[PDB]
């Protein structure tokens, strides 16, 4: 089940990376 | 460069992203009312499509392609979700650069970027590249040729629709109905080329 | 005649028993006699020109091409028939096709020594049924739309019908001609509101329908000569295969010289073969100011520049690279489209500067499709339809420059 | 019940909302691909609306699109895998357009406009209804294109082609892209003839 | 806010990923056999074997057809996993393919894999036919076909174009059964063993060993078919392989 | 000198003889209410009331302070109204010589007069209505000023009177009027004329510009396009030479000057000539015994841009200096559209008439065809000399797209500016009416 575990990890990491990039960008650009 | 010239022309005339494979039709038919509005939107599509297609070629070949990271592990079933994420990411990155470092450029293009966040043309262009198994060099030619054809089509439709202010379309076809007929007639003109016998 | 038209006028006016046929009545009454209407507001005098005369001059301008086309279609058919069959076999072929024995029944002959009368008569049997079918079927759609929208029948269908009939193979089936004209009139013209309100050439849109829907009957080596069982390529196809040396007329065994193509002694579409006949007709309408010489000048500029560029570049594989500009002029439908189809004022650009760009685009596209597109030997219909899409765009560029000048008070 | 049949003619996604056009033009060359695409869109739209409505009260507004597209894409991936396993021949004909269901404006349109502000069961019904209207256009356009371009319906010969000893010559343009635009445009003309309230003002 | 946002995203991603990964992996084996059965059915058809059910196709393909790798340069068999070899993918790799020159590239394919796969149709234990996969560029797209050759290495037993994109009325007639039936009994080579199969424009003579009728109104596609067999019967294709077959191979 | 190439001079028979002669005795005159753009009249007179010369008849609601005064002394006999009670005309029967007098100055001090003093005298005398603004061709507001006042000292209209003959008789008044205009304008005064010599004002801000070429070289719209382009923020005023003479007489004698010299001409006029008349003179009495028998149309102004003088409109217009008479062209011709046309005039070369360069035509009011859609064979570009795209501008007018028309230069145009476009239109469109509807819509939303 290496493919399943690799699929689960990569799917989560790809989304987490995308979310973190947007959150970091929003905090450093959008004025408050 | 007969192979590259044929690919560029075929993607523009016989396999146009708008009039042949019908990508971005919802945006193509609606925002084409005015030439100035369509011209700015077309450039935004060109920029994103010309960069996202080669980038996703690398991501697919480095990770998603079979035996890319670990031998015996195929992550190609993540193509759909990964392409959506990277397309959305690159769009947001472009908004960050243009709205912060090139305010004149953001005014011309950034106003349309939310419309093309999940547009079928950008996702469709990436999908066609992977299916046809293009190389990196062919992806760049396909990406540029696909984007130019989309802007060329929507701007041409916008000029036609402005000219149609003098038309006398029947009420049943007025608006959406006559636009479909107009776009179909534009498809006839674009079928002039299917390749280059250089 | 005049008294009869006046007497029946009240029947088609509102409240009469023939109100629904009012569209037909005005199409007939105004055809014979002028409306006799006076002006109502400023410019109490008017120019003598109207849409009827403009359309009738273009309709008459293609008569020399039409008559030569019937003569050439018969001449090509008769020559090929005597090349293939002879004696009893030729007699059986003549009896088996109604075109052939109708010509012989009306005093003509199918023999190799047939005069110009027999050749033109044989061409007439191929062209008149096509023209009659196109006129009746297209006219029905024109009248039906006008009756439904309660408008008078605008002019321009006479030009559309005759031009469509002259750009088809002589062997075209009648049912396809009815479908082709139906697509051109309804889809390209009538759903937009009729004459003057469309953007696409109606006759070429109808030909494009037949081009893609039924390519077997409008391309190849079996449709351009009206001789049963005869297969023969044309000059554009032959040049694409083997260049200038391949221009041989297999019906007679003689090479196709430049004068043969210029005069019109070649197979092809009915009304396209004679460049000299098209030039005579075009000269009359260009002089009258009906056709735009800016568009015609632009087409020549585009064709000459791109063809010369291909000759300079050269190619050891594609024989179309070495075709000169003057060979491009006399082959295919280039002359017909340039003189009578690129000059359609409604489909073309509305600015003088735009007309130059519009014409150049047609000339460039036509040569490009001929040379670098292997699927199609000709591209004039595709070039004009493609340029109809960008004709408004050329106008937009021109006016934006004009608006910028105005905003600067023209330099004050 | 009325909510199911409302998006068929009164609020058709393609004829009125201008949504889902991309697949309607491309896949309707055959009824088999048009029927499978109808089921796939109906399946994805109904389940995406159902799951989104379940978590509608917890989706952050900053990454709302990301959350919605995570559900929609996952369903489409499952549909793509199933099609390759049981309908490989039809799945090969659909080409990239199976993936393009993610970017179909109908799926995201109904999820945001309806599923975010409605109970899950009505959201499931709304997805089924919009799929029926979307499928109605696909099957109608696919019917004419296949019958006039091939003389076949679902691969069954209805009009005998001349090449097979028949009498009907297939129309080549029906298998080409311009025919799809024309059929939809005339289809809209017919719908708005019997539904005058949908006529756009001049 | 941030804690709630990450918890929802992570929980949603985990549930979606598990369903996606399970579906992709669980169905993977059935997906790859569907691709195989599609091509195996086509090879059975050109070989003249009747098979309708999916199980019938699998059992007949294993019993009657044995795929083998062939080196184009030498014409000798090569040991390898023939049932899983992908010639199209190998043709796009520089390490497993050679770039053709203008003189050699008769079929306009621009590349050729170093080793190809042939299918030996065996009736029991003795080879009866050999299936050669050939491809060449048509007017609109690349056309892929299977040609069945008798053990003499000269006689064609059948032809089948299984992937083409030509116009259905003009060029698509390569799939017409009447046109395919003409290839049965034709000779690929002359008495000098030169490639001699000819696509005759306007109709080949009724009594002809090498002539095949061209497609009506489709000269350009016929040239593509003629160029396809010219290249693949030459020294750059199955030339040396068919030379060894006629010498007493298989 | 500015030379005009694009344009058309109509060779219509019946050209006037450029000799001034006394006209018929005029017994009643009128002021036309529909010839003023955007004018909503408040009537100050009733039927039976006796009015003096230069006495106010009605006032404008939409343009406060502007007074329309009687040109003669007499009695109001009828106040004609049409659909929606629109003021057609107010007719005064001439009886007596009573008048209202104003201040008079010397020719030396005219250029030094205060602007407010000049405006007060012009408004009270009713001569303020001679000015028309550009855009919108309206009477200027009494509190507004213009940096450009254009004097139309030329006339290229068909059958038009030569301004040189009239100005030479009133040279002193013409120069005096120019001096008043020089003080009135905040910028310059543009006297637009041909190459013929005219009396000159000594003021440095009065400039003479020579325009040469065919019609519309003589129109004020053409002059503004080449000398002072107009827009929303650049408004210019125009006035004809005979009104400039009236301005000079007003400030020299203190009395309103209502004399006019109009050309009476056309195919059916027995003796075409210049006749002396009065403002608003009845055209039924002026044209009496001057016309050949048959059904004729009397036109106030030129054939290209004029008012059909029938019924309540049968009076000389405020801004019209000629009277054109034509036959009504009701004849039906068998295949007339297909005839060679030896005696048919056209801007195209589809008729044999253009082969005879010296031919004059007895043009009638016939339309020469039915109404159709526009087919741009390029006639508009041959007669439009301004730096505009005529075909695309006309399509906007037909389509009712006011916003696009403004961007294409509709604000620079008057109805007379599109008269040639209306003339040469194959589809028989009337672009003058379409332009006014677009201009009215623009003002309403402004
Ligand atoms: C010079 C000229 C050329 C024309 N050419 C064509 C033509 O090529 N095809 C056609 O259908 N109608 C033609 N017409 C007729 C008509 O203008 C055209 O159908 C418009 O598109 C009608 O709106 C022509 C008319 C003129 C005056
Ligand atoms: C040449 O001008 C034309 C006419 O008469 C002059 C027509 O009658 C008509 C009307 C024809 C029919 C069949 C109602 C057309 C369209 C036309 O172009
Ligand atoms: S379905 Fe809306 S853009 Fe594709």
């Amino acid at each position: 089940m290496s493919t399943i575990i690799f699929g689960v990890v990569m799917f989560t990491l790809i989304i987490l990376a995308l979310v973190l990039v947007i959150l970091f960008a929003k905090s450093k650009l959008v004025p408050t | 460069m007969e192979h590259y010239i044929s690919l560029l022309v075929k993607s523009i005339f016989i396999e146009n992203m708008a009039l042949s494979f019908f990508l971005g039709m919802c945006t193509f038919l609606a925002v084409s009312k005015k030439v100035k509005t369509s011209f700015g939107l077309g450039i935004a599509v060109i920029v994103v499509l010309t960069i996202s297609v080669p980038v996703n070629n690398l991501v697919y070949n480095l990770v998603l392609k079979p035996d890319a990271l670990v031998e015996g592990v195929d992550l190609s079933f993540l193509n759909f979700i990964t392409f959506i994420g990277v397309i959305a990411a690159l769009v947001q990155i472009l908004e960050m650069i243009l709205d912060r470092f090139f305010p004149p450029l953001y005014n011309a293009l950034g106003i349309f970027l939310p419309l093309i966040t999940v547009n079928c043309a950008i996702f469709g262009g990436v999908s066609f590249m992977v299916q046809r198994d293009y190389s990196f060099a062919e992806s760049v030619v396909y990406g540029f040729g696909s984007g130019v054809g989309w802007m060329l089509a929507i701007v041409a439709l916008a000029g036609i629709r402005e000219k149609m202010k003098y038309s006398d379309v029947p009420p049943g076809l007025r608006g959406l109905g006559i636009t479909f007929i107009t776009a179909g007639l534009m498809a006839l003109g674009f079928m002039s080329f299917s390749g280059v016998q250089l | 005649l005049k008294k009869f038209l006046e007497d029946i006028e009240h029947h088609f006016e509102p409240g009469g028993k023939h109100e629904k046929w009012f569209a037909l009545y005005e199409a007939a009454a105004t055809l014979f006699y002028t409306p006799g209407l006076v002006t109502k507001r400023s410019s109490h005098v008017r120019d003598s020109v109207d849409l009827k005369r403009i359309m009738i001059m273009v309709w008459l301008a293609v008569f020399p091409a039409m008559f030569w086309g019937m003569y050439n279609a018969g001449g090509q058919a008769i020559a090929a028939l005597n090349h293939l069959y002879s004696g009893d076999q030729l007699a059986a072929i003549v009896a088996g096709n109604w075109h052939y024995w109708l010509t012989e029944m009306l005093g003509g002959t199918m023999s190799s020594d047939a005069g110009w009368g027999s050749k033109m008569l044989l061409g007439a049997t191929y062209f008149l049924p096509i023209y009659a079918t196109v006129f009746i079927v297209g006219g029905f759609w024109e009248v039906l739309f006008c009756m439904v929208r309660k408008h008078e029948v605008n002019e321009g269908f006479f030009v559309t019908s005759i031009l469509f009939a002259l750009i088809v193979p002589p062997t075209l089936p009648l049912w396809q001609a009815a479908l082709g004209i139906t697509f051109g009139v309804v889809v390209a013209k009538e759903v937009f509101g009729g004459t003057g309100r469309n953007f696409l050439n109606p006759a070429l849109a109808g030909r494009a329908f037949l081009f893609f829907a039924y390519p077997a009957q409008i391309s190849g080596d079996l449709v351009w000569t009206a001789a049963d069982g005869y297969s023969g390529a044309t000059a554009l196809s032959q040049w694409a295969q083997g260049g200038a040396g391949a221009l041989i007329n297999n019906a007679t065994g003689q090479t196709i010289t430049w004068m043969d193509a210029f005069i019109g002694n070649i197979p092809g579409s009915i009304g396209e073969v004679s460049t000299l006949a098209l030039m005579i007709g075009a000269a009359f309408i260009v002089y009258m100011g009906i056709a735009s010489w800016r568009i015609i000048g632009g087409v020549m500029i585009g064709m000459i520049l791109l063809s010369t560029l291909f000759n300079v570049i050269g190619s050891d594989t594609n024989a179309m690279f070495n075709m000169p500009w003057h060979w491009h002029l006399v082959l295919g439908g280039f002359a017909f489209g340039m003189f009578f189809m690129a000059t359609d004022p409604v489909s073309a650009s509305f600015t003088n500067s735009g007309k130059w760009a519009y014409g150049i685009l047609i000339g460039v596209m036509c040569v490009l499709i001929r040379v670098v597109n292997p699927a199609y030997p000709e591209g004039m219909m595709l070039a004009i339809l493609f340029a109809n899409l960008f004709a408004p765009l050329f106008d937009h560029v021109v006016v934006e420059r004009n608006i910028k000048r105005r905003l600067a008070r023209y330099g004050k | 019940k009325k909510s199911v049949l409302a998006p068929v003619l009164d609020n058709n996604p393609i004829a009125l909302q201008v949504l889902g056009v991309c697949s309607a033009l491309a896949v309707t060359t055959k009824l088999e691909t048009a029927f499978v695409m109808t089921l796939a869109v109906m399946f994805v739209t109904a389940l995406s609306n159902f799951f989104v409505s379940l978590i509608r009260n917890h989706i952050p507004n900053s990454v709302r699109i990301i959350v919605q597209m995570a559900i929609i894409a996952s369903l489409v991936i499952v549909v793509d895998q199933i099609l390759k396993a049981y309908l490989y021949d039809i799945s090969k004909q659909l080409s990239v357009f199976v993936g393009l269901i993610i970017t179909n404006c109908i799926v995201m349109g109904r999820a945001e406009a309806f599923a975010m502000k409605s109970e899950p069961i009505p959201s499931f019904i709304d997805g089924i209804g919009n799929g029926l209207g979307y499928g109605f256009v696909l099957m109608t356009v696919g019917f004419f294109r296949e019958l006039l371009g091939s003389g076949k319906l679902f691969g069954l010969e209805v009009l005998p082609l001349i090449s097979n000893g028949g009498w009907y010559q297939p129309n080549g343009l029906m298998l080409l892209a311009p025919s799809a635009f024309f059929l939809i445009g005339f289809m809209i003309w017919a719908i708005r003839t019997f539904k005058p309230e949908q006529v756009e003002a001049k | 806010s941030i804690k709630k946002t990450l918890f929802v995203v992570i929980a949603l991603s985990l549930v979606c990923s598990i369903i996606v990964s399970a579906a992709a992996v669980g169905l993977r084996d059935k997906q790859k056999e569907n691709a195989a059965l599609d091509k195996q059915s086509k090879i059975l058809q050109v070989a003249g074997i009747e098979a309708k059910g999916s199980k019938q196709i699998v059992e007949l393909f294993n019993k009657s057809i044995e795929p083998r790798l062939v080196d184009f340069n030498t014409g000798d068999f090569v040991e390898g996993d023939a049932a899983n070899y992908d010639q199209r993918k190998a043709a796009k790799e520089a390490s497993e393919s050679i770039k053709l020159t203008a003189e050699q590239d008769k079929a306009k394919i621009q590349r050729r894999a170093n080793v190809g796969v042939v299918y030996l149709v065996k009736d029991g234990d003795k080879t009866s036919k050999v299936i050669l996969p050939v491809h060449g560029n048509g007017l609109w797209s690349m056309m892929y076909a299977f040609v069945a050759v008798e053990t003499d290495g000269n006689t064609v037993s059948g032809l089948t174009y299984y992937e083409q994109g030509e116009t259905p009325g003009l060029g698509g007639e390569v799939e017409n059964p009447a046109w395919r039936a003409q290839w049965v009994g034709k000779k690929l080579f002359d008495e000098n063993h030169k490639p001699a199969i000819k696509i005759v424009k306007g109709g080949a003579p009724q009594g002809s060993e090498h002539g095949v009728d061209g497609l009506s109104g489709a000269t350009l596609t016929s040239n593509g078919v003629q160029n396809t067999f010219d290249f693949w019967l030459g020294d750059m294709g199955f030339g040396p392989f068919l030379t060894k077959v006629r010498d007493g191979g298989l | 000198m500015i030379t005009i190439k694009k344009g058309l001079d109509l060779p219509i028979a019946g050209t006037p003889s450029q000799v001034i002669s006394d006209g018929k005795a005029i017994k009643k005159v009128a002021l036309l209410g529909e010839e003023y753009v955007g004018m909503r009249p408040t009537m100050h007179v009733r039927v039976g009331d006796e009015v003096k010369k230069a006495q106010i008849l009605f006032e404008d609601k939409k343009n406060p302070g502007v007074k329309f005064t009687s040109p003669v002394s007499g009695k109001v006999v009828e106040i004609n109204r049409g659909a929606k009670r629109v003021l057609q005309s107010v007719v005064i029967e001439v009886a007596g010589d009573d008048q209202v007098t104003f201040d008079k100055f010397e020719a030396n001090q005219l250029a030094s007069l205060n602007r407010d003093a000049i405006k007060t005298q012009l408004v009270e005398s009713g001569l303020w209505t001679a000015f028309r603004t550009r855009p919108f061709s309206k009477v200027p507001a009494i509190d507004s000023t213009s940096e450009a006042i254009f004097v139309t000292a030329m006339d290229t209209n068909p059958l038009a009177a030569e301004p040189t003959v009239v100005i030479n008789e009133q040279s002193e008044a013409f120069v005096a009027g120019l001096d008043v205009l020089s003080a009135l304008t905040t910028g310059k005064v543009y006297v637009c004329k041909k190459g013929t010599s005219l009396p000159r004002s000594q003021q440095p801000n009065v400039e003479e510009h020579v325009f040469d070429g065919p019609h519309p070289a003589g129109l004020a719209g053409t002059h503004m396009h080449f000398l002072y382009p107009v827009s929303a923020d650049h408004v210019a005023w125009s006035i004809n030479y005979q009104d400039v003479i009236a301005v000079g007489q007003l400030f020299l004698t203190g009395e309103l000057y209502t004399q006019r010299v109009v050309s009476l001409a056309g195919p059916v006029v027995n003796k075409p000539r210049l006749v002396r008349t009065v403002m608003g003179a009845s055209l039924e009495q002026l044209v009496d015994s001057e016309i050949m028998p048959g059904e004729v149309r009397i036109i106030s102004g030129s054939v290209l841009s004029g008012t059909k003088a029938t019924g309540p409109h049968a009076y000389l217009g405020r801004y019209h200096l000629q009277v054109s008479v034509l036959r009504e062209g009701r004849d039906k011709e068998l295949f007339g559209w297909a005839m060679p046309g030896k005696n048919k005039f056209s801007v195209t070369r589809s008729f044999l008439g253009h082969l005879f360069k010296g031919q004059v035509y007895n043009m009638t009011t016939t339309t020469n065809g039915s109404d159709r859609s526009m087919v741009p064979i390029g006639n508009y570009e041959k007669v439009m000399p301004l730096d505009m795209e005529p075909t695309l501008l006309l399509r906007d007018l037909c389509a009712g797209d006011s916003d696009s028309a403004v961007r294409l230069g509709a604000l620079e145009l008057d109805e007379e500016d599109l008269a040639l476009c209306t003339f040469v239109c194959p589809g028989k469109y009337e672009y003058g009416q379409l332009l006014r509807e677009c201009l009215d819509k623009i003002e309403k939303e402004g």
